[PDB]
């Protein structure tokens, strides 16, 4: 994480952590079904909510334990 | 007449759609029927695609079916 | 007051999807009704057969009891 | 009387429902409906964002489909 921190800062841009660990469906990947209350964007609108720029350095989070469980 | 009486028709469920189901979905189901013609279909499958229809123009309720329809 | 207007409404819905004619909901029931009968069936055959046929008269949105009915 | 009275607790499951879990922020919608201006979106971007500030000002807070629409 600090290295990419760093990274961004080379780059002068910004840096966020999103983790992906613990996670088996497209639900935090994408949003959800448009049609009720209750739907929720995935992990990445949060990490774009979270940082100022058009462009920033998104850190994926234990990508290796990514296996199909449900939701394909 | 005729068919002036179906658009009719379709004149209540467009105007009664509004924000029932997917508000935002309206655009992409009327897109699907307008594809059913406009989209040289053999007649079984246009005949499944109006049964898909009718299982459509949902004033039931904003139920996955209505989702998984669209979908299809 | 809202689900009985939305009851109402979902039954118009159901009541102009009769193919606006009115013979039946759906093509295929009428179609499974003279089918049973224009096939030479034994009366252990042809009269169950009539007595599931019963089973019709649903579509899909609606009872899925039409949905293995008209496999079937 | 005892079905009149389970349906009335389903009823009384979806209104007590609404409080901890659904929330809506009236006070943000000129916010909302100002900063689409001043931010630069892009075509499709900007597109969707007079699409979802078109589907409030009609309904904003009494359709699952206008608060998941503010929302979005």
């Amino acid at each position: 994480t600090s290295l990419g921190r760093s990274i961004a800062r080379s780059m002068n841009r910004k840096f966020h952590r999103i983790s992906l660990g613990g996670v088996r469906d497209e639900a935090e990947i994408r949003g959800h079904r448009r049609t009720y209350i209750g739907a929720m964007p995935g992990k990445l609108i949060h990490a774009m909510k979270q940082v100022g720029v058009i462009n920033p350095v998104i850190l994926l989070d234990e990508i290796d334990k990514m296996s199909s469980d449900w939701r394909g | 007449d005729t068919n002036q009486r179906e658009y009719y028709l379709r004149e209540q469920m467009k105007a009664i759609q509004k924000e029932l189901g997917g508000e935002d979905g309206l655009s992409d189901l009327e897109a699907l029927r307008k594809k059913i013609e406009e989209v040289g279909m053999p007649e079984a499958v246009k005949t499944k695609a109006l049964k898909e229809l009718d299982r459509l123009e949902r004033m039931q309720q904003g139920s996955p079916e209505a989702t998984v329809a669209r979908t299809y």
